[PDB]
């Protein structure tokens, strides 16, 4: 297990760790949070109480560092910092843990939630998303744009996800431009999986990161991102049968842990419809059309 | 974005652009077999491709031949005319191609699109404007040439004759769309109304007669009272 102490927290903030959340109070004798599982990536959110605006969070993987998090009063934010001297910092997080200053993270035994939702994210692909490679960590918020999105402002502040345009000459071969447009297979197996992405794993774990900065920070080019690989996929008539039943999970607990108050923003009817009701793929994810029916019948 | 009548004066400027409409690419009859089941079969069509500037037309056939074996015809039939469109425009000189292509029906803009990213700088639009381009196979020259073909094969008209040598190219598809309009509304009059006087007859090298601009008036103001006949005898008004 691990830990992420706080220096302090001077300010009133709703803090999230992985699919959890609590409130602090302004200038509560909160130092932080214990009992990380170690094994998984890990995200760290903030929504301060006096403006909603702006969630913002960091992506981090204990094994890579030792983390803490200190208030900004200049900047006005909370920090992830990394510390390196390991004896001055098992030293502080022991006397936080004899104080009980600290949080546990809340982790159910029986539950896999997180595993399930983080299974193909790497720590190393998310540093080359988001760019800033002095720090082990990254931060991400609700207004980082995208790399298509700043093609249709800042590079150094971009989230850069893997750029997909169904009307590319990058999707469509010279030729068969009907049969490519109407069957991605080519796109998602050639140029995705064998030229950019090399595996299905590296292709999930974009996937999946792309969703949850799209729940955790309400992220709109996450969640555009998010549906364009779902897409891609539902669109292909040729895919790997172990592909499939894979993406079918990843969805079902996508889905399932996504907040039923939220829907109307995050999902976007078009693409589920086509995807479940439509596609070369709407007999395949069964998983996913079941709870999809099943909590958010609306849509549908 | 696309064109409607709070601006259709922009097909008259300077920039070179072509309406392209597919109603008339796979044409079939319908027949019952045998067995008293249905099917169809394919007869020659057409795409009407069409610079309202200039009146220049570029009508390439579709041959039958170019649906054997094939599924899905009416979807094909999309994306052959994308296709014909884009290998028309690569044909042409630099200077002759298209900054803007109009498909009169919304469902050719993706199979143009697609085939035309090569061009990203030719603005691919729909229309508003209900044109009446289905008509085309109502004019006797352009209906021939269609049903005789017995290979793919492109072929170069002026659909206004020698019209711009007097009037605006504004004036010329005004009667343009007057004309195939009330051949849509109804061919047998239409067709009586252009025909019933043996005097005026169709240059060789022309699709229409070779009407006076007094006549073409007279003309015009019959096929007005056609369409508006028509309209009374389907709405009983
Ligand atoms: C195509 S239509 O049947 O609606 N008639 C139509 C259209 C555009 C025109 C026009 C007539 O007169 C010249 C100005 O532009």
């Amino acid at each position: 297990m691990n830990t992420v102490p706080f220096t302090s927290a001077p300010i009133e903030v709703t803090i999230g760790i992985d699919q959890y959340s609590f409130n602090v109070k302004e200038n509560q004798p909160f130092h932080g949070i214990k009992d990380i599982p170690i094994g998984h990536v890990h995200v760290i959110h903030f929504q301060h109480a006096d403006n909603s605006s702006m969630r913002y969070g960091y992506w981090f993987d204990c094994r890579m560092g030792n983390f803490y998090i200190q208030y900004d009063p200049k900047d006005g934010l909370y920090k992830m910092m990394e510390e390196r001297d390991g004896a001055k910092f098992e030293n502080i997080v022991h006397n936080f843990k004899e104080r009980q200053m600290m949080v546990s993270y809340p982790k159910i035994d029986e539950d896999d939630t997180w595993y399930n939702l983080t299974e193909f994210v790497q720590m190393d692909k998310i540093r080359k998303i988001v760019r800033k490679d002095e720090n082990q960590f990254s931060y991400v918020d609700s207004s980082m744009t995208t790399v298509q999105e700043n093609e249709l402002s800042d590079p150094a502040h971009s989230l850069n996800y893997t750029v997909i345009n169904f009307k590319s000459r990058e999707a469509i071969r010279p030729g068969h431009e009907m049969e490519d447009f109407l069957d991605k297979s080519y796109y998602l197996n050639t140029v995705m999986l064998q030229g950019i992405f090399k595996n299905s794993s590296n292709y999930f774990g974009e996937l999946q990161f792309a969703f949850l900065n799209a729940m955790f920070f309400g992220n709109y080019g996450s969640s555009l991102q998010w549906h364009a690989m779902i897409e891609l996929i539902c669109s292909s008539a040729t895919v790997p049968k172990h592909m499939l039943d894979k993406l079918d999970e990843i969805l079902y607990y996508q889905i399932k842990t996504l907040p039923e108050q939220y829907s109307d923003i995050l999902l976007n009817e078009r693409v589920w419809n086509i995807c479940l009701y439509s596609s070369f793929q709407k007999n395949s994810l069964h998983n996913t059309e079941k709870i999809m029916e099943n909590k958010y019948p609306e849509l549908l | 974005g696309a064109m409607n009548s709070s601006n259709y004066a922009e097909l008259f400027n300077n920039d070179i652009k072509l309406f392209v409409d597919d109603t008339n690419v796979y044409r079939v009859t319908v027949h019952k077999t045998f067995e008293g089941n249905v099917a169809t079969k394919a007869i020659n069509g057409c795409i009407f491709t069409l610079n309202p500037k200039t009146g220049h037309l570029f009508l390439k056939i579709i041959h039958t031949s170019v649906w054997a074996g094939q599924k899905r015809l009416s979807q094909l039939a999309k994306w052959k005319t994308a296709e014909e469109v884009s290998a028309l425009v690569r044909s042409l000189p630099k200077e002759e191609q298209p900054k803007q292509i109009i498909v009169t029906r919304k469902a050719m803009l993706d199979p143009l699109e697609v085939h035309m990213l090569d061009f990203p700088n030719i603005a691919i639009r729909p229309t508003e404007l209900r044109l009446p381009f289905s008509a085309a196979m109502s004019i006797d020259k352009l209906s021939d040439v269609v049903m005789k073909a017995t290979e793919p094969q492109m072929v170069l008209f002026n659909i206004y004759d020698d019209w711009l040598d007097r009037i605006s190219s504004y004036t010329a598809f005004s009667r343009l769309t007057l004309l195939l309009r009330a051949l849509k509304t109804n061919e047998e009059s239409a067709k009586m109304i252009l025909l019933s006087d043996p005097t005026i007859t169709i240059k060789s090298y022309h699709l229409w007669p070779s009407f006076t601009d007094e006549q073409w008036i007279t003309i015009e103001s019959q096929m007005r009272d056609l369409i508006l006949t028509e309209y009374g005898r389907k709405y009983n008004v």
